[PDB]
């Protein structure tokens, strides 16, 4: 049977060890060794925080690199209501959304190709996606260069300076950090 | 299967349709429920109460009724005679009469009162030949009762009104002379009634293979029931629901009926093999159980030995010649018509060529057994030849002013130690010697018991006989154990003991005292020479009367287990493949686009489910031929035999459902029915 | 792209076996009741203090110990969630959960399901996440490993009557296995970008003039043990496709490896406790064949992707509707298959936006019982139920007596095995049927047509099998759905744990016989094929109707 | 949720109970 003395003692000991000691030890080591990654990877402009290097924000300006669609609850790219538009492939609402997004992207980038990258048109899983493959980010170079009065070579090497290949070529994708890329774009136009 | 057996199986199938008797068969009970539901659905649709074609649910219901009635018929052939019948014992108990007496000293008012109507304290009269009406005690008269239904032996035992031989038993026959009885049990609980209740009341377990197959049946039918039942909500959400007739028909055509019929198919194949082996099996499980037997309890008198204790060797009494003793014996037992006296005569004739002394009518008074002096004999001419027990002749000699030598008693003790009852002989006042009535073992039995021990089967030998002769014959036959002086309760309790260890017991008996034990054993082979009570209890009768025919019964049990495995693979492959063939039709009504799943291009859900029920019926009918034809009875290790069974019978059981259902459907369409 | 999918699967399995092999030899000491090398004096001091005498337990005492720990955890976690407005570490003063939501979260976490009908960002407060949820992640993982320890001991012990001590098993497992490994995994996640802090939510002002408020809990520790104990309870709403939980492709790889580490190490350990490595290798082959085939099917189905995309105007039809651009479509496919095969539940992509087949295959893996590298401990004894069923039907099919690992199998074991196998599909089908006949249940759906039924079916099949994954479009945060899924999770978990302990009880009082004609080898490809067949056929016979009216109906049109 | 559906539900539950009882009591059945 479950004797109350060893069942209660085992449960309470495991409760303390795996609820205080384990989280406390991880927090101590984390902060001591990795004090930036552990506190959210925040970017700063001296005093005001301008977001995490991991989260990705709703960019709408014409001179910025736009990420994916968001599909978060209230506003797009809302860290408090992360989530994806759980729209099946057979849902016609998804086709309406994709057609609207494709029309908007062909209207915003007129001098780029007519075949829109499948990423800029489809919404991420979490809704907070700071990454687009350098192909999708290099499909927007004409628009961003005209808006920023930069040369395509400058924006090419800039996007290259913020791409992040994975360790081995098949466990992920090469991806562009959009938040940091656009912050660098602003620091450039200054 | 004589004509009458088939007709009785058909009547018992019709009589087992009633749900209270069908409840004990899960698959066939669900087919019964679905059959009744489709009968009600067809009656409704015909009454107009439900829209639809009444005649399609009528066809489904008719075919499900055929399926259930043939399953009942196959299981009435293969198993309806299985349970032990105490019919001969009940007959002896119901056709017994008692000469009730008044003034019970001797009395002469014999009232032919049925023995069943006797109560304790009442006095009865029995005379030569009349069966003892009920249990009780003796109070006057001494006789020799034929207590063969209690021990199994045939030697008459003397009941003599006061002593330790004073308790007669109901059912046993009286042989020598008159005897008055004082009943001592109300008719409720005699000895005969006790063993009647002990025979009918002893159930035989199920073979573990059968229990495992039943568990598999119930698991599969639960899976299919869940699937088919929850099909309605799902489909109803998806627009056009699934009609209820299609739902019940899909349920009762998806359930594994092949596996359900496998039991009776292997049963009837096993009984056919047994008849081939010269054994009349009345139970189908008996053969598979014979395949699985670990123990073999044997009787001794009649089963192992001839059962009449022929004469073996005349023995002198230290002075007389053997010729003289042989003449005396052949003259005393000359009139004796029991096989023992007859064997005395035969042996004397061969060993001492005493043809001269055979006379149909010579002036010679015949002195039969009396039970007062307890010795038979003859008086031919100025001679008084007598023969009988050692103590009876001791009394006779001591009373006639003679003397009883001691070496005669030494020889008597010896003949008792050799496993034989010694018959002392006298002519006047001089004991001539001893006749060793020994029990002859049937034939070459040590070889076959060695073969049974080599097959991994223990060999016990329980009898109701002396410990001396029991041990002598256990040594002279080669059995492992033996339990002498065993009452029927003892044999039944020993069978219950053994088969309570999880093993399967198999008794071989020939007498009434074996009826309990034979009724409870898993493979109870009754000798064809045995009594009707032993042959009604035993699972199977041995027409050769050889007590080692379990060797052949076990060879055939092992062949039926190879066949059970082959057809079990076929059956599982069949029900599964039939499920895939059957279900795509059920979705066509819900979503049009799911006709793509209908690989077999069946016509409609209705025609697919009608083909399914026809196929389930035909396959259950044809499982019997398939089992009757055997398999390659080769010695193959578990892995190789599993691979062979899978390959051949499993692939057959996949192709059979698809081809069978499609050809039945093609027939339904060409014929115009559906 | 097929070369890269093949390389991904191959590298995954190769690193997986490289890691699992040693850890399985380390777990074979715990199953054998041998103290790990360094930990034998601290064990004495501890167990003496904790009241634990190392007195053996029969199957009833063992089962009651596990169930008592689980019920005590259920009560404690329920009341912790219900009254979390009094407890500390609440920067955003969040109220206590509802009675239905508290009950469902407690039952889910206690049963290793970690089904989530809430949003962890705006529902739970660090105390609940840390002191309740992850404590129960450790305890449920250890309860499952302890049940498989008892079953393995039952198989390897000769004519005994006791399956070892359960308190020692839980303490050993947690302290010496789950905790150090989870701590290493946690500090790697913190190095790669995951969170670990108890700060208030951070107020971001976007590069533009917008506003954001980042949630800032202690994510890394709960992440390491959610993956390592195949729990799956995500800290945030998007389970592990959240940059603060799975920040890079590296941590995602390590997360899949963790998801499969202990089930594979239990298979190696089972191989080593019987002195016959070929048994563990047989189980690994049976599982790996199915796993590889399913991963290939899902990768293909997702690379074919949404047909309408190319026509609507794009350059690829690759389905990226529910996938992060950080992990491609192949990695999302592999993780979907891994998580739903491993009874984990963590998702790096929205399984509702998967194509028809890409959602059929994960769901199908959940519904066959999650025996392919299944949950921590749960997967191995589920596959042992199916191995017993395979040996049963093999014996039935050859005519001889069943026998596994030298111990003959009675019909009590067959009854218990059948009931244990059936308890889960009964829950799935009956719960899905009840949900589709009530307005409260079918109205929760988001997508129309057969995909709505796919959502309901996936939810009930996930809860019943203690997976945790969801199509996540299903709005399953009502009293009906909460209580329904709580019942399904509870009954699945414990009505499978109970017959398994009964089977351990019967098996441990036997003795391993010698070879004979009725002893088919349980290794080599014949029995691997027989076992794969048994698993897939039970699953198919049960769910082919259900699957035909959901994912296949959607696929076909 | 009507006469027919409730009859069907309770009949399916009766059959499940019957089959489970048979399974637990294989010996007799
Ligand atoms: C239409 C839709 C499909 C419906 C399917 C239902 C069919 C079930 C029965 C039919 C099977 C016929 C297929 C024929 C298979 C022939 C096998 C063979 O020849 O074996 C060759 C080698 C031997 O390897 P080894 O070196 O000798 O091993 C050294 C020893 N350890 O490997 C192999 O492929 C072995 C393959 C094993 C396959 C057996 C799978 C059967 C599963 C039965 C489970 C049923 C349970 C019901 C669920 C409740
Ligand atoms: C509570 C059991 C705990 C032991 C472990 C539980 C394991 C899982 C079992 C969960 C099944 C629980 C079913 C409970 C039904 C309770 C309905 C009810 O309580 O009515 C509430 C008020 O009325 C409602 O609004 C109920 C709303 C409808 C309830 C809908 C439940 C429908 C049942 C779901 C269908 C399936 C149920 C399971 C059968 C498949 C009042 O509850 P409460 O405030 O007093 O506190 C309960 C704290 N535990
Ligand atoms: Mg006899």
């Amino acid at each position: 049977m479950s004797g109350l003395r060893p069942a209660l003692s085992t449960f309470i000991f495991l409760l303390l060890i795996t609820g205080g000691v384990y989280p406390l030890l991880t927090t101590v080591l984390g902060q001591w060794w990795f004090p930036w990654q552990a506190n959210g990877s925040l970017i700063r402009e001296g005093d005001t925080v301008r977001g995490s290097a991991l989260i990705g924000q709703n960019f709408t300006g014409n001179g910025y690199f736009h990420g994916r669609p968001s599909a978060t609850a209230e506003m797009p790219y809302n860290p408090q209501a992360s989530g994806g538009s759980n729209l099946a492939v057979s849902n016609p609402e998804l086709d309406k959304l994709i057609a609207a997004r494709v029309a908007a992207l062909r209207a915003a980038n007129p001098d780029a190709s007519a075949s829109v990258p499948v990423e800029l048109v489809t919404a991420s899983a979490s809704g907070l996606d700071n990454n687009i493959t350098p192909q999708a980010a290099a499909w927007q170079i004409p628009r961003v260069a005209k808006a920023r009065n930069l040369s395509v070579e400058q924006l090419t090497q800039l996007i290259a300076k913020y791409s992040q290949q994975p360790l081995v070529k098949y466990i992920g994708q090469p991806v562009v950090n959009i938040v940091e890329l656009n912050l660098a774009l602003d620091k450039l136009d200054e | 299967f004589e004509p009458t057996l088939v007709v009785q199986a058909l009547k018992e199938a019709v009589k087992k349709l009633n749900p209270q008797a069908q409840w004990r068969n899960p698959v066939m009970f669900i087919v019964w429920i679905g059959s009744l539901l489709t009968t009600c659905i067809s009656i409704a649709m015909a009454s107009g109460a439900m829209p639809g074609n009444a005649l399609f649910s009528a066809a489904i219901s008719g075919w499900l009724w055929i399926t259930v009635l043939f399953a009942n018929f196959a299981e009435a052939l293969a198993e309806g005679r299985s349970k032990a019948q105490a019919n001969s014992l009940k007959g002896v108990k119901k056709t017994a009469f008692a000469r009730k007496l008044r003034e019970p000293k001797y009395g002469a008012a014999a009232d032919k009162v049925p023995a069943d109507q006797l109560r304790k304290g009442d006095i009865v009269l029995v005379e030569a030949g009349d069966i003892i009406p009920c249990d009780g005690e003796v109070i006057e008269g001494g006789a020799s009762v034929d207590e063969s239904a209690i021990t199994g032996e045939a030697a008459p035992v003397i009941r003599e009104s006061g002593g330790d031989f004073a308790s007669v038993t109901g059912g046993t026959r009286i042989l020598s002379d008159w005897l008055v009885i004082e009943c001592s049990v109300n008719p409720g609980e005699t000895f005969l009634d006790r063993m009647i209740a002990m025979v009918e009341g002893a159930q035989r377990r199920k073979t573990p293979n059968e229990i495992a197959l039943t568990i598999l049946l119930i698991a599969l039918t639960i899976v299919f029931l869940l699937a088919t039942a929850t099909l309605w909500p799902f489909s109803a959400w998806g627009g056009n629901a699934v009609s209820v007739t299609v739902l019940v028909a899909l349920l009762v055509c998806l359930i594994p009926t092949t596996i359900g019929g496998l039991l009776s198919a292997i049963g009837v194949a096993g009984m056919s093999r047994m008849l081939g082996a010269n054994v009349i099996a009345t139970s189908g499980r008996a053969v598979e159980a014979a395949g699985d037997v670990d123990v073999l309890l044997l009787d001794k008198t009649g089963t192992i030995t001839l059962g009449n204790r022929q004469a073996s060797e005349f023995i002198p009494a230290q002075g007389v010649d053997e010729k003289t003793l042989a003449d005396a014996a052949q003259l005393a037992s000359l009139a004796d018509e029991t096989p023992e006296g007859r064997s005395i005569v035969i042996l004397a004739k061969q060993r001492f060529n005493l043809r001269e002394r055979d006379v149909q009518s010579l002036h010679a008074t015949f002195v039969p057994f009396t039970a007062q002096s307890r010795m038979s004999g003859i008086n031919i001419d100025n001679r008084m030849i007598r023969k009988g027990s050692v103590d009876a002749i001791r009394r006779h000699v001591e009373a006639n002013g003679g003397h009883f030598p001691t070496d005669v008693d030494q020889k008597v003790d010896q003949v008792a130690r050799q496993g034989a009852t010694p018959l002392v002989v006298v002519e006047g006042s001089r004991v001539l010697g001893v006749i060793a009535l020994k029990d002859i073992v049937k034939g070459g039995i040590k070889e076959r018991f060695a073969q049974l021990r080599k097959m991994g089967i223990k060999t016990v030998m329980i009898t109701g006989d002396n410990r001396l002769t029991a041990a002598a014959i256990a040594a002279e036959a080669g059995v492992d154990d033996f339990l002498a002086e065993a009452t029927p309760e003892a044999k039944l309790a020993l069978i219950r003991q053994y088969q309570a260890e999880g093993r399967l017991v198999a008794m071989t008996g020939d007498g009434t005292n074996d009826a309990p034990a034979l009724a409870q054993a898993d493979v109870a082979v009754a000798m064809n020479s045995g009594t009707q009570a032993a042959k009604e209890a035993g699972n199977m009768v041995d027409l050769d009367s050889n007590p080692t025919k379990l060797i052949e019964v076990v060879h055939i049990g092992k062949q039926m287990l190879m066949t059970r495995g082959s057809l079990t693979t076929f059956s599982i492959a069949n029900d599964v493949a039939k499920y895939f063939a059957i279900i795509p039709a059920a979705f066509a009504a819900t979503y049009p686009q799911l006709n793509a799943l209908n690989i077999m291009c069946l016509h409609s859900p209705d025609s697919a489910i009608l083909s399914a029920v026809i196929f389930n019926a035909l396959i259950i009918v044809f499982l019997i031929p398939l089992a009757l034809k055997g398999v390659s009875y080769k010695p193959l290790t578990a892995s190789a035999m599993l691979r062979r069974n899978l390959w051949i019978y499993g692939l057959g059981g996949l192709l059979v459902p698809f081809i069978g259902i499609k050809v039945i459907d093609l027939l339904l369409t060409v014929c115009g029915l559906v | 792209m097929a070369a890269q999918g093949f390389l991904l699967i191959a590298t995954f399995l190769l690193v997986l076996m490289v890691l699992a092999r040693p850890l399985g030899s380390g777990l074979a000491r715990l199953i054998n009741d041998i103290p790990l090398p360094g930990t034998t004096g601290v064990e004495r001091v501890l167990f003496r203090a904790l009241g634990v005498s190392d007195r053996e337990m029969n199957w009833k005492q063992y089962l009651c110990a596990i169930l008592g720990l689980n019920m005590l955890g259920l009560a404690v976690l329920f009341f912790m969630l219900l009254g979390q407005h009094y407890l500390p570490l609440n920067p955003q003063q969040l109220p206590g959960l509802s009675w239905d939501l508290a009950l469902n979260t407690a039952v889910s976490f206690v049963t290793n399901t970690n089904w989530r009908s809430y949003s962890g960002e705006t529902t739970l407060s660090y105390f609940s996440q840390m002191a309740g949820l992850t404590v129960q992640n450790f305890l449920s993982a250890a309860s499952g490993i302890a049940v498989i320890f008892a079953l393995i001991r039952a198989f390897t012990r000769q004519s005994m009557s006791t399956l070892g001590n359960a308190w020692v098993d839980l303490l050993r497992i947690t302290l010496w296995v789950l905790v150090p490994v989870a701590l290493l995994i946690a500090l790697f996640f913190i190095q790669q970008g995951a969170l670990q802090n108890f700060l208030p939510y951070q107020a971001v002002n976007t590069v533009e003039g917008a506003q954001q408020l980042l949630p800032m809990g202690p994510v890394a520790s709960q992440e390491a043990i959610k993956m390592l104990g195949t729990n799956g309870g995500g800290f945030f709403n998007a389970n592990s496709s959240h940059p603060f939980e799975n920040p890079t492709a590296l941590t995602n790889f390590v997360q899949m490896l963790a998801i499969f580490l202990i089930p594979t190490a239990l298979c190696f350990a089972f191989g080593e406790v019987m002195g016959d490595r070929r048994q563990g290798r047989m189980l690994l082959w049976a599982m790996s064949v199915i796993f590889v085939i399913c991963v290939g099917v899902v990768m293909w189905a997702e690379v074919q992707g949404n047909p309408h995309l190319l026509a609507l105007g794009t350059d690829s039809s690759i389905n990226m509707e529910g996938k992060e651009s950080r992990f491609g479509v192949l990695v999302s496919s592999l993780f979907a298959v891994v998580t739903t095969a491993a009874s984990c539940g963590a998702v790096i992509a929205m399984h509702d936006s998967f194509t028809a087949l890409g959602g059929m295959v994960p769901m199908w893996l959940m519904q066959i019982g999650e025996v392919v590298f299944g949950g921590v401990g749960s997967g191995l004894y589920g596959m042992m139920l199916f191995v017993l069923l395979a040996v049963f039907i093999a014996g039935l099919m050859i005519g001889r007596t069943p026998e596994y690992l030298g111990k003959k199998i009675d019909v009590r074991e067959m009854k218990l095995t059948a009931l244990a196998i059936l308890v889960t599909p009964t829950l799935v089908l009956m719960g899905a049927a009840l949900a589709m006949m009530t307005d409260a249940g079918r109205s929760a759906m988001l997508n129309p047509g057969p995909h709505g039924f796919s959502e309901v079916l996936y939810a009930v099949s996930s809860a019943a099998n203690n997976n945790g994954s969801a199509f996540a479009g299903l709005s399953a945060n009502s009293p009906f759905w909460n209580c329904l899924l709580a019942f399904c999770m509870f009954v699945g978990r414990f009505g499978v744990i109970i017959p398994v302990m009964a089977i351990a009880g019967s098996l441990v009082s036997k003795k391993s016989q010698a070879a004979s004609s009725g002893t088919l080898p349980t290794h080599g490809p014949l029995f691997v094929g027989l076992l794969i067949g048994t698993v897939l056929l039970v699953g198919a016979l049960t769910f082919i109707p259900a699957l035909a009216l959901g994912p296949v109906a959607e696929y076909l049109s | 949720m009507s006469a027919g559906v409730i009859t069907g539900v309770l009949l399916v539950f009766l059959l499940l109970g019957y089959l489970v009882y048979a399974l637990i009591n294989a010996e007799a059945f």
